[PDB]
DNA sequence: CCTTGGCGGTTAAAACGCGGGGGACAGCGCGTACGTGCGTTTAAGCGGTGCTAGAGCTGTCTACGACCAATTGAGCGGCCTCGGCACCGGGATTCTGAT
DNA sequence: ATCAGAATCCCGGTGCCGAGGCCGCTCAATTGGTCGTAGACAGCTCTAGCACCGCTTAAACGCACGTACGCGCTGTCCCCCGCGTTTTAACCGCCAAGG
């Protein structure tokens, strides 16, 4: 039997997060695992292009808020950099 | 009217015996040979006099 | 687990493994799958936020994805984003232009 | 008696915003899919959940291209749809040169 | 053939589009543009199928295909 | 300042005549300057960016080659 | 042949393809006859390009393509306009499109 | 850094060779040739990975050539193609 | 007596039909916004000229990353429960038009 | 306006079924340890981006003025809405005679 994947107990952690009286449809919770494929696709062709247009091979959190920023708009986009970035500040702050 | 026959023909690629389904379709001269475990699919022509050992040797000479 | 570790939500291992297995770079950097992950994370919290609130509009408690293509049709910036996007079992926007509404 | 036009429309509009459930029903559609593949390959059985796909599109494609070209109408002064609207919308688009 | 798409059908269509009053070449004309949309679709699906060596196709390569034509689709594993 | 307003009528007029436009109404050059305002606000926004991470303060042709490539409104002709 | 476009007869260098293909981060490896292979697609459509720049050159009486003329050769086809549909030449302008409803009658 | 002038010239004497060519035709030529090797490339990519393949031969190059380019150019390029196969392959 | 064709029965969306009514289309007449010229004013363009951030380009050392054995428990495949919606009749209400 | 009456909304009801809990696995994340060069950085050099101005001139701006498509209106005529009437796509239960 060859072990497939999904993103579907991550996600639905956080939904338990945000709202604990909720429930959801399978279906959905597809759609939110493709969803999370289609941005995670865009974002690293975006990074791609990134070291093609840099001529560099390596990849840091910095390739990662510019593409960002270039992909999504602002407002969203500087409060998903903010979040991202207390993020690299609380892990790499400890191990 | 449609004729789907089982046949005791080995499936080319996966090689399991007795799971080769011809479905044979006269109306429209097509006929159509199918595997239940691999699940590979074959089409070639067929006339009115043809069987299921008709297009299974045509599907040997077009591996081949 | 370094999601732990960095005190979230999506496993960061199986991101990179997904990075190096997509030909993405030659070499891999430290904490870039944290910040992605955590992209993702602040993504899917706005999206399946105003998707709760779109729940509470219908007064339902599983998430049908009506639900979902609602809530991208009515936030601007989202909506811009998921231009191209469309989903199953989507429907529209329930829009009538009143110059064909009767007098 | 006789009910004055425009108005069950207007308001089966109102129910048909409503259920994204599919409009062609499945097996006429998937007659006139696989008479079109035939067209470029032979003995290709259909994965139904590929057809139900297929189907989605198409309805959410039709229904948006009839969006613009109803708005292309409203702006031409008048209320019905024109065949010639269609040809504006798809000009604007850009599918046919 | 093509006329297994009946009139109510492409009604249900301005309805859910929104569409209010309906002339008459539109039935053919709607028939006409859907056929050179599969067309395209199918052709490059089977195109995909081809490389694929199998004699089914899969959706996943339908979803492949979508993108390949801008036409993201999410809800069927893409 | 008001380089809005160096948008001039004779070379809206000039667009609409390679555009192939015959008639002008007088309440179209004010539309014109605002559209083609946030087309270069969202090109010169992403062109910029594509800078931010560049490193240096000076923009390329290449950089904006680049961004109008994201966008999908993509300009051959200076290599990219 | 030493050089594998003499042994393939062309006009494009392959090892450049491969290179790129390799300093592409495009697959892990690359195998032997499809650098080749799209080196030879790639020569085709500069033929058949060229051929229609050609021929929408000799309309002027100049000897040197221009863009214009390059532009007019991509709208002249069929295949190559649907091919450069979100394609823009830089100073290409477009077609003559003189409505009829302008002509004076 | 290259461009691909001389290999122009060389298609151009072979198709019309009493031909000149401006400065920024040509850019805009290697500006093309550039675009159509990333579409094909990047889409031979997304052929592997979609597929699993751990690396690409000619039949995914020839596949791709089909998705991308419409029907008369695809039938004359895979045409194209696979001569230049067979003539690389028989020397 | 046990099979491959060869005809037979729900029901429900699907095709006619009329009539007409309201919406599409030609005309009518004006009229007031707008082409066109002409003279008048203006700013852009081009050619030099200083001219300097600063990119463009080159050694270098490191640390972070590539990569390799244990380990291990989280992530995953299978099982099992219940209350969440899907529809159904009640009943109430609200559009809609003839009045 | 205004009533009658279609059309729709909306409230228990029950049922059934899949979402979600749950539970025992095992394989990739981890943990730790070992080379290594890519790049972060220091620093050199010359280009080019910038600013400025003088001279030239063609290009914009304002207005004079007719004028003619844009538009509001009109009548009209026709042909889709819709409701009614069959009616056939779609989908389960019997006679053939040949084996
Ligand atoms: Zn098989």
């Amino acid at each position: 039997r060859s072990r497939k994947e999904s993103y579907s107990i991550y996600v639905y952690k956080v939904l338990k997060q945000v709202h604990p009286d909720t429930g959801i449809s399978s279906k959905a919770m597809g759609i939110m695992n493709s969803f999370v494929n289609d941005i995670f696709e865009r974002i690293a062709g975006e990074a791609s292009r990134l070291a093609h247009y840099n001529k560099r091979s390596t990849i840091t959190s910095r390739e990662i808020q510019t593409a960002v920023r270039l992909l999504l708009p602002g407002e969203l986009a500087k409060h998903a950099v903010s979040e991202g970035t207390k993020a690299v500040t609380k892990y790499t702050s400890a191990k | 009217i449609k004729q789907k026959l089982e046949t005791q023909f080995t499936c080319l690629f996966c090689n399991h015996d007795n799971s080769v389904v011809c479905t044979l379709d006269k109306k429209n001269s097509i006929g159509l040979l199918e595997c239940k475990k691999c699940n590979l699919s074959f089409q070639a022509p067929i006339n009115s006099l043809s069987q299921p050992i008709d297009i299974y040797s045509d599907w040997i000479d077009a591996c081949e | 687990t370094r999601s732990s570790r960095a005190g979230l939500q999506f496993p960061v291992g199986r991101v990179h493994r997904l990075l190096r297995k997509g030909n993405y770079s030659e070499r891999v950097g430290a904490g870039a799958p944290v910040y992605l992950a955590a992209v993702l994370e602040y993504l899917t919290a706005e999206i399946l936020e105003l998707a709760g609130n779109a729940a509470r509009d219908n007064k339902k408690t599983r998430i049908i994805p009506r639900h979902l293509q609602l809530a991208i049709r009515n936030d601007e910036e989202l909506n811009k984003l998921l231009g191209r996007v469309t989903i199953a079992q989507g429907g529209v926007l329930p829009n009538i232009q009143a110059v064909l509404l009767p007098k | 008696h006789r009910y004055r036009p425009g108005t069950v429309a207007l308001r089966e509009i109102r129910r048909y915003q409503k259920s994204t459930e599919l409009l062609i029903r499945k097996l006429p559609f998937q007659r006139l899919v696989r008479e079109i593949a035939q067209d470029f390959k032979t003995d290709l059985r259909f994965q139904s959940a590929a057809i139900g796909a297929l189907q989605e599109a198409s309805e959410a494609y039709l229904v948006g291209l009839f969006e613009d070209t109803n708005l292309c109408a409203i702006h031409a002064k008048r209320v019905t749809i024109m065949p010639k609207d269609i040809q504006l919308a798809r000009r604007i688009r850009g599918e046919r040169a | 053939n093509i006329q297994g798409i009946t009139k109510p059908a492409i009604r249900r269509l301005a309805r859910r589009g929104g569409v209010k009053r309906i002339s008459g070449l539109i039935y053919e004309e709607t028939r006409g543009v859907l056929k050179v949309f599969l067309e395209n679709v199918i052709r490059d699906a089977v195109t995909y199928t081809e490389h694929a060596k199998r004699k089914t196709v899969t959706a996943m390569d339908v979803v492949y295909a979508l993108k390949r034509q801008g036409r993201t689709l999410y809800g069927f594993g893409g």
